[PDB]
């Protein structure tokens, strides 16, 4: 990863090439609350669908949901995770989850620098409540960090971005939050496709982490 | 304004005009090249069952003349609409760069199937290159064919002629010229028909050979 | 490895080439357990068939079947042994096969991201009970993981996942899974070829893994 | 629509279309070519164990003229199949990439040798390259003889030359003409099975260069 | 000295000097190529509509030589401007160095597509390339038609030539030399939009192909 | 990074092309006192406002404005602010702001000296007070450092110096001062544009750093 | 079916074809070559030791005409042989690939100098390339022989030319083409021999060019 | 001595020596050129403007002699000066090395484009080359028009032709040659400053390519 | 950094190309002392003028003046710096400077051997005194040293030998020294091009160092 003649990283360019093919996920702010919803590209009824899910639990405070190559996403997840616990041990808790992506992010970067090792091809949504409040950050490949209202990655972002900028509005209660989120994510879905069942999560002020069960999901569709 | 300028070229010739030309070549002119190799295969019929003397030097044959001015006519059109794509294209080639070249690769690659298809396909050019002329006939086939029967008639209508190879010749004129439209008319098509393929899979890049995401800074 | 202006991986889908040249393996799940059949590439009479199985235990509740590089194959599963003793020392148990498979798929992983070495050019299909149940997972070059009801690696993949696509039903008897996987395996040799008695190996909740013997396996031939 | 303009292209001319030329070109194809062969080599034998006057400069002989029209009758054959597997691979030839183009060589491959078999071969086109004509005789084999020929013929008709060279050209000219159809034939078989090998080996790439099968992201 | 013998260069031709053409070009330059091309049009379809006899061998047709006359004119006025522009670049090409050349890069970039223009384009050379001529007709249009008319009228007008094909061919040469200036013109058009666009696109590159700002150093 | 012929280290200037590409900031000192002014890429209603952050305290005397790749710069903060508190340790304050600043530069300068890695494409402001007086240096990717009156760095830099160079006079007091930066940054916009509001933070000796909230800044606008 | 119509294709054109080839020419061939060799020397000889007339533009050698005659029937057979070693290496060319070409490079290799010798040491092409015609001689050198003396034959014989030097350039005619004929063998003699000897060091890896041994993968 | 016959021819072709000619090119040599232009301009529209009959072919005109002999003479004379310049740069050309070669690319840059000027723009050669005759009109410019009006002078006065486009092609030759001229004077002017520029800016390492400071050595 | 067939190092001849672009610098022994005079690029009004000094104290006793990469200068002048002051550490004064100048010389040969990094484009004078004298050094990017009685480096470096190598005279006064080094420098500049206060430091025998005030060069212009 070196500079070309214009100041561009190509390698980094092109991780973000990879993540643009993932599954289009979506975070965003609700009265007290965040929520994620992710799609998934079922692709045969072999498969078990409960297994390997987009929306991972980092702590009972905070979730992420990747796009882009499915491995490198394991391993970021699997840092977040530890890194939030060795935050937990020396402080006794995680007050501000900025600082956790921060470290994600951090670890991202460092991959773009150093010779020897690729970029990550992943991006990250990170969800979660924290001392300021719901937080909803996103992470690239660069370990570029936004923090965010609404906010959407993979291959359908323009789109659900698109109409979030449009319909989004904030404090809204949680079932309409959900409500428009899945209207924003059946805005991206191509010529006819019909959205299958995504996966659910939310937070509230006070409380932990809720996914919501297939049964549940449905009751949206 | 440079900027109005540019943008005054790329509004007056839009991906609709390259797409226009596109559709016309995958039905109207495909079916017109077809009728006339049809055409030239009667005529190339009616001469293989002929036998020549020199009545056949005192007049050239107007069904062999319709042929070939028939197969300029499409000629002519398809140039003008190749010039349309190739217009389309080369007024969207960006900055020149030593990056960011994926799409413009594209540009390139479709404008040389484009020139191909113009210089050595439909022999549009004066003199042809180093390459030589390597479809059956080019554009001027027409004038081609008078310039090569005039010879061989001023020859065996004079004190004529006696050679009988010489108004063999004659006859073989007429066939061959008729067969070079056969041949070139299936040359043709199956070169309209990879640029049809080629435009429809790349034109994206061929109108934006570069997408703007400078999400890295600030 | 390092990514194309596409944000694909070369390097990882070529060792993805070495694995469809594997032979045919695959599993499924039946009524409580799993099980595994693998073809043999047998090429010489002089080979002694009763080794160098193509079906590896990793402990006696859990099983893997390879295809592809058989050097790379042999040092993964040495790896997921060690790694199930270590689990099994420091907890007492193996709780959920899950996090060995992503052990194993972590090291192949880093395999694609660092300079210096080239991938692994194998996939592992594991099978066996865990506390959740009977448990069925795949792992391919990339470290890409997905947990099924049925599966298959190798060069007959395609045509035995269409046909288990069709034919496939849960929670079958144990003799009616293993006379579906001889079927399927059968019709992934197109031309006129006969299947020579491959390797069956299966597990039910309550019970340690269990290697059908050479006579036992000709029963369903 | 984009999408069906390419299906509508790609369903015309299928894999179907180019096999049942291959079929061909392996049965009847070769055994015509054989068969002309044949035809050029007896009339070559003739034309030895002959002794030329000026009465031969008087008619064409009709033995040899059937030898090469019947060649040039297989060679513009030979030109239309070889486009339609032109056509089948042509409109095949994927988006362009600077990856993932191990198949895009393949369909290039294939289709220089068919571009060799049908501008150097058969000698199509109507000017030879800087690479010159390598075949013994082109697609107007016809028109060369006759030409040839009638220039000889006039010399020796008239005041009617006096060389006795010129007539023993005359008789070279119809021996030269056989052997060249020997020749070619012997050439033309040899590039048509190896097309024939090309294509059956590589067909799966030259149909479908690109294989997807996306299973890294998510 | 020196540096006032360069500045004295540089400041004769100017940016502005290039521009003014660049403007011209996008204006009134196109403009007179589609008048041209619309005169070509109306004067090849009063000969398509002809029967010509010797009378036409009589008179040179003085439609055509004005429209053959105005193409030359306006290939005239675009080769000076073209000159312009080169030498706007041409005297701005930096010291040579083995770095530093991106933005040479782009010097040499255009001043090919311009090369391209007058060499190929507007076939002004006294003689062409290996790569042949690919326009239609070049500069010296007006000769090439004259020169290639006197031929055949003097074989029609003598011991008169009886040719049939010979007549037909003098008004394919009246035809096809409308024809090539439509060609020509269309070929022309898409040429010139593509030079303004790489102006336009690339002219600060052009004027200031390197960039100083060396605070590394003390 | 390595010399060409002419001595020069093109990929230190190429790092210096992604600078360019950054947002505008500013620095300027005043009548006993620094101040700091940044412009801010905002586009979307989706994105948060408050946790955007483009001057950063480094401590509570000393902040940086930065310019180019976003994660580079994060990281050089994050180095910055533990270096600061390492001084403070050592020898109980930061007595001069330029050796602090030098360790920054010189972190930059080893990443154009030594292979493996490429340069940082970063450009930073330094502003503060120290037992010298108020301080305001900038450093770049070249790890190149000076001291001035009044500088900027980012896409509208050049604008900005000229302003500067035409209408800057010291000893100002802040209000003029902060609304002389303001007249700066604007006239570094393009034709007919606001300038929605920027960050602005400043200093004087005897206090520590202020950061001027939405609506104090909106007075300037 | 495609793999049968590949195996008859391999099976209709063996190694024991090709072999077949070089085992004859490794005899006969050369002892043939050898033979027109001298007797070649042995007309060129006469013609030295003679002064020529107008009687012998009055008739054409017979003895010059059995030693050119010879050759081309050499020639003939050498390309025919030629091809059928040809056709053994292109119908075994394997999949086209980017790798694992090793043997394939040594397909292409003597395919490249058997199509040396057909086409510039035979001289075997209708017209020689841009690389000339390196053989002092080629196929049609009957012919050859037959156009350069029948122009002077006419010159001479009308009333005839007084030209002294004419006079000698029949001779020398007579002569040179006995030369090339001696220099053409023996150039013909080191490039049968070239190959031969590539053949029998490469033909494993022509009639094999890969070979398998997947012990690897399981 | 070595090294004194090197001094000698050194000291007899100095940086002064091409100083001189490019001050003079910058001053007289553009002002001579942009003069031989108007003529040219003028004696063209004098001709535009004419009606000509045979008494045209019976007289060369003046006028236009006169504008082609001061155009040669100028030629002649940029000729020999580029000569000098090329002089002193080659002579110059130091030790052949595989390094210290950048100013010996600079060296080599600046004679390639000297080369061009004297071979392609002026046509000074006997013979152009693959490349073709870029320059409207060469050197030997005199010869080319006289070469060119003698054939249509001698067709048209004998009878006389009686090709009506044979005597406009008379005034086409006599028009196309000065337009030819403006083209050239035109082109010529674009190198020159081209070379002035380049001189100029690279004088130093022409002289001294490669600069002595063994500094890490003792 | 390997060799040429001609045995030359080129990555160290173009890093002296580096050298060349920079300010020109003196040196010159007078009696009982020496003294280093240095030109400076100030551009800008916005610049701090009293800062980042082209002349900079190594010890009290030792200062140097650099020329090429500012950066690669700072931190050859921090080594040279700490080298001093473990020498001092080590034995309790600095007994000859020379050996100083050789340990920061032989950090830069390391860098013309080992690869991985490139040369410092960096040219320096060490002048001061010890217990020899006074010394005047010069080292280059090869890491060469020369001794000398007078010296000079940067883009002047040639005009300023062959001024001083016809006027210069052993055992001046320092007035007349400084006069000298002034008009040295001068003959430097560019047809036209004045001098604009230049630093001035000297060293006398059982002196320390002495920087020259802005009023007391003035006096010498």
């Amino acid at each position: 990863t070196v500079f070309s003649p214009d100041g561009r990283l190509f390698q980094v360019e092109y991780a973000r090439e990879a993540v643009k093919k993932g599954s289009t996920a979506l975070g965003m702010k609700f009265a007290n609350g965040v929520l994620l919803i992710s799609d998934k590209k079922v692709r045969s009824r072999l498969i078990e669908q409960n297994s390997i899910e987009k929306i991972q639990l980092i702590d009972d405070y905070v979730a992420a949901v990747t796009s882009g190559l499915v491995a490198d996403a394991r391993v970021l997840v699997d840092f977040a995770r530890i890194s939030a616990q060795q935050e937990k041990v020396t402080y006794g808790s995680l007050v501000n989850i900025e600082n956790l992506v921060k470290r994600v992010a951090d670890q991202m970067q460092q991959y773009t620098q150093y010779g020897g090792v690729r970029p990550y091809g992943v991006s990250l949504i990170f969800a979660g409540i924290d001392q300021i409040g719901p937080r909803l950050f996103d992470c690239d490949p660069a370990g570029t960090i936004n923090e965010y209202k609404a906010t959407a990655i993979g291959s359908g972002k323009d789109a659900v971005v698109s109409f979030l900028e449009r319909e989004y509005k904030e404090n809204l209660p949680e079932k309409e939050a959900v409500t428009l989120g899945i209207k924003a994510l059946k805005s991206s879905l191509e010529e006819g496709e019909e959205l299958k069942a995504p996966e659910i999560a939310s937070i509230t002020v006070g409380n932990k982490y809720r996914i919501y069960d297939q049964e549940e999901v449905k009751k949206f569709l | 304004k440079r900027a109005a300028l540019i943008q005054n070229l790329r509004d007056s010739y839009t991906e609709t005009s390259s797409f226009a030309v596109i559709e016309e070549w995958a039905a109207g002119t495909l079916q017109e090249i077809e009728g006339i190799a049809k055409a030239a295969a009667e005529a190339h019929g009616v001469i293989r069952n002929s036998t020549y003397g020199r009545a056949q030097a005192e007049k050239s044959p107007e069904q062999l003349l319709g042929v070939l001015q028939r197969y300029q006519d499409l000629c002519h059109n398809v140039y003008c609409q190749a010039e349309t794509i190739r217009t389309v294209i080369a007024i969207r080639i960006p900055e020149h760069k030593e990056e960011d070249n994926l799409g413009v690769a594209v540009q390139h690659a479709v404008l040389k199937i484009i020139d191909e298809l113009e210089i050595k396909t439909l022999g549009s050019g004066e003199k042809s290159g180093s390459g030589g002329a390597p479809t059956p006939i080019g554009m001027y086939a027409l004038r081609e064919y008078l310039s090569a029967r005039s010879t061989v008639e001023d020859k065996l209508l004079g004190g004529g002629s006696q050679s009988p190879s010489l108004l063999l010749e004659l006859r073989q004129i007429d066939a061959d010229f008729m067969l070079k439209v056969e041949l070139a008319t299936t040359h043709l098509s199956t070169m309209v028909r990879a640029v049809i393929n080629a435009y429809l899979l790349n034109w994206k890049k061929l109108i934006q050979p570069r997408t703007g995401s400078d999400h890295m800074v600030s």
